[PDB]
RNA sequence: AACUGAAGAGUUUGAUCAUGGCUCAGAUUGAACGCUGGCGGCAGGCCUAACACAUGCAAGUCGAGCGGAUAAAGGGAGCUUGCUCCUGGAUUCAGCGGCGGACGGGUGAGUAAUGCCUAGGAAUCUGCCUGGUAGUGGGGGAUAACGUCCGGAAACGGGCGCUAAUACCGCAUACGUCCUGAGGGAGAAAGUGGGGGAUCUUCGGACCUCACGCUAUCAGAUGAGCCUAGGUCGGAUUAGCUAGUUGGUGGGGUAAAGGCCUACCAAGGCGACGAUCCGUAACUGGUCUGAGAGGAUGAUCAGUCACACUGGAACUGAGACACGGUCCAGACUCCUACGGGAGGCAGCAGUGGGGAAUAUUGGACAAUGGGCGAAAGCCUGAUCCAGCCAUGCCGCGUGUGUGAAGAAGGUCUUCGGAUUGUAAAGCACUUUAAGUUGGGAGGAAGGGCAGUAAGUUAAUACCUUGCUGUUUUGACGUUACCAACAGAAUAAGCACCGGCUAACUUCGUGCCAGCAGCCGCGGUAAUACGAAGGGUGCAAGCGUUAAUCGGAAUUACUGGGCGUAAAGCGCGCGUAGGUGGUUCAGCAAGUUGGAUGUGAAAUCCCCGGGCUCAACCUGGGAACUGCAUCCAAAACUACUGAG
């Protein structure tokens, strides 16, 4: 289990905030649509910036609303 | 709830011989099937094209003796089985043990082999079934309860086998009164009056 | 009624107010080690703790607080006397 | 604790009984862990009385498993 | 074992084609009502006031835990038929304790969310069960009962005096446990019962053995608590919402991660992919329609949640913030000596009330199950069974044959007849169900007692286990089922008949009364109103009303439209978003194929098997369209690199 997102926000401390997209198909017309997801993962060392491509997997809850954490920064 | 009251007026009314009365006396001598029934019987003209397909379903009915409750029962069981719902339609009516009975020729009638099922007198597999629904198989020996054998009803009836003849699925035995019921009919020893393209079409709309 | 809940009626308060001295002494005992630490005093705790360990472990097999709570205040309060050195 | 006991189906005045494995304190048609045989008292021709399988009964009652009276007989009765 | 069905009609007009509404034919319900009414199987029965409740009963059990008081048989003596006392002691239960009342039964008020489904994982707990491992050493102080005093209308409360335990508390020891930094430090226990070779001794006892119970701990199952991701009704004439609010740090707190809590720090967080707010509603496996896609809906059965007169709150405990527990506040009934008390049927019956509408103050512990004791036994309004109600599905009767002078009798008529009609009558047979009499299984596994053989042992003493022998047990119950007797006797309605739509003519009535699902009939000849004959549909039922889905290609994904029938913004530019010309190369996110884990059981479907058949019950398979993890393929789309 292991997911990839790009980052959008730096305001908070040690947290860092990304957009999962995700393509479901629509259960009766048949068409497959966008529908985004946005997590908390657990930012360590305050050191990613807006606009990168990281990689989140999930430990246990480390604040409330932040389960997920930072592996590693794959591209700028 | 059977049908008690007047046989030759089902007769007259659709128009054919039907088999319902007992003897071989004659049919339009007691019965004088010439026209429709009640006060005019005159007047005829154009039956509707619904009215088609009730004449037809009527018909078959009223032959065997069964009520529509239990008629679309029969029907479940046609479309669950594989392929031709009309002829499984007429195999799940000769199976029945009324029939068989009247098939062996141990009655006059079809409603005089309903009695003699009623009444314990018949036997199938050695032990007594007294229920006019019985499906039987191929190969189930009916034989006559002993306690009545000496039934002049059975006894006369064997003389009204002769206008009859056997229906080569069956086979009877003059002594012992053990039919055996070989296998099942073939979609050729019913007669083509009746017709197995409008009763299944009625229950559709 | 019955004349068997009214026995385990008469039978709760004859545990309520026993398992509270039993309750309230492990507390004493360990407010006398926080209230040592707060003022400095690297022996005057050492010996608040030296007394307090067996008061603690004696009430948890008796079944008063549950085995890993006195699991808990043990690890805490060896913490806090390292930070004394 | 674990138990295998017996349910019952059927109509009345006939009964039909069904090895489960269950929790202890459920109901007798509720909800059970598996189900391993049947029981048909009034089986008569073609019916078959005991069906119980071996193979989860070995599993079953090496750990713990704690059977009925009228289940003390029928795995003894195999 | 794997498996198939799709119908139309009427109505806008002098008439026609089209668009478009409306209405009917179908299958269904926890149904209600009207007319009528023989039977048996298998089912179901407060959908409204979660509105109040008279009276019965629904969770107790252990004397192989310990006091105490009842004291049998019997051992008796004595005295003269009976008492006296004595001796043992079997019974028996108010009290302390161990367990259990957190399971089983009930109801749908609340909640639009992580409640409930599906897939995952990590930070924990778990009495009774199973497998192990190490034990089960000694000691003390109180207490109810019972005494006795005092107070209270009671419900009860208070004091002094006495005794016991597997109650309670120190002390001793301890891994294979906790904390610690190695080093070191800390913590437990309970005994009763059956026997007995030897020996100490009052085999009071020690003693050995066995059964049981208890104390640490590891593992296994079982149950439980948490977190993530997704899905989850209508309203945009609801667009901004939030300061433990959103993160950080330090400290607490809980079995367990966390703003769970607190102190300072920081100014964040969510929102048009619909936050917030309003309105309603317990969800799910499934049921009902449909050819299918879908659409409604969550009665009985099963899983999960939420409540127990209203609002709070904790204790006890393995596990409750507890339906027959405790405390408080309130409302409402009742008691009282006026001081004070008592109570909670959304357990099974039952009453009142509401309402179109919903059942007996039953029978038992025999069965399956639970609780305690394993020694039998004891409790059980959950269960298993009966009673009531055409409330539904499935089955069977209400006779069968012969019989034309074609009888009366009825209705109609061109007056000739036709029709009711072989239908009756007449004649010959038959007796299921109901009635009556006799017979009669299966649901029964055990328990007691006795005997015997195995292994426990120091002692085949006890006890456990095979087996033998003997004795005992059913609410249902007049059992299903079988035989005999009576005699055709014991047993048919309901709507409709102008068109859709199967089936018709006379008589009253005359724009009156009346009919109606739509078209619409009735003004003096009505096949439509009211009757009478006749006839057609269904039957132990038939009709109307209410309510869903079909037909409706009438919200059109499968499957429609926009020149004039309703329907193209007055025209531009443009953000989010949707779609992408052409060559290679890469990649594997989509896509296809396969494997594994899962998708509870039931239900539906398929092949069988049992009840005289069927409904009903039941064995094996398919299916549950899903989601996740792996393996491979590379055409097309996506992404990447070059043109």
């Amino acid at each position: 289990r292991t997911l990839t997102g790009r980052v959008v926000s730096d305001k908070m401390d040690k947290t860092v905030t990304v957009l999962i997209e995700r393509r479901v198909k629509h259960p009766i017309y048949g068409k497959y649509v966008k529908r985004s997801t946005k997590l908390h993962a657990h930012d360590e060392s305050n050191q990613c910036r807006i606009g990168d491509l990281v990689t989140i997997r999930e430990t246990r809850p480390l604040a409330k609303t932040k389960a997920w954490t930072l592996v590693d920064i794959v591209e700028r | 709830a059977r049908y008690i009251g007047p046989k030759c007026k089902l007769s007259r009314r659709e128009g054919t011989d039907l088999f319902l009365k007992s003897g071989a006396r004659a049919l339009d001598s007691k019965c004088k099937a010439e026209n429709v029934p009640g006060q005019h019987g005159q007047r005829r003209g154009r039956l509707s094209d619904y009215g088609l397909q009730l004449r037809e379903k009527q018909k078959v009915r009223r032959i065997y003796g069964v009520l529509e409750r239990q008629f679309r029962g029969y029907y479940q069981e046609a479309s669950r089985r594989k392929g031709s719902t009309g002829e499984n339609l007429l195999q799940l009516l000769e199976c029945r043990l009324d029939n068989v009975v009247y098939r062996m020729g141990f009655g006059s009638t079809r409603s005089e082999s309903r009695q003699l099922v009623s009444h314990k007198a018949i036997t199938v597999n050695g032990q007594t079934v007294n229920i006019p629904s019985y499906q039987v198989k191929a190969g189930d020996v009916v034989a006559v309860r002993e306690k009545s054998k000496n039934q002049l009803r059975i006894a006369q009836a064997l003389e009204l086998c002769g206008q009859r003849g056997r229906v080569e699925w069956v086979e009877v035995d003059l002594d012992k009164k053990a039919g055996t019921f070989k296998s099942a009919p073939a979609r050729s020893d019913l007669s083509a009056d009746i017709n197995e393209n409008l009763i299944v079409e009625l229950y559709s709309k | 009624n019955t004349p068997s809940a009214k026995k385990r009626a008469k039978q709760a308060e004859k545990r309520r107010s026993h398992n509270a001295s039993l309750r309230s002494m492990v507390r004493t005992y360990i407010k006398n080690v926080v209230k040592a630490i707060d003022a400095k005093d690297l022996e005057k705790a050492q010996a608040a703790f030296t007394a307090a360990v067996p008061v603690i472990d004696r009430m948890a097999d008796k079944g008063i607080i549950h085995k890993n709570k006195a699991a808990r205040h043990k690890s805490r309060l060896s913490g806090h006397i390292k930070a004394l050195s | 604790m674990v138990t295998i006991r017996l349910a019952r189906g059927g109509s009345k005045k006939r009964p039909f009984y069904h090895l489960t494995v269950t929790n202890s304190r459920n109901a007798r048609d509720g909800r059970f862990v598996e189900r391993i045989g049947f029981f048909n008292p009034v089986a008569t021709g073609g019916e078959v009385r005991l069906s119980v399988d071996q193979e989860r009964a070995t599993y079953w009652l090496g750990q713990g498993a704690q059977p009925s009276e009228r289940v003390a007989q029928l795995l003894k009765d195999a």
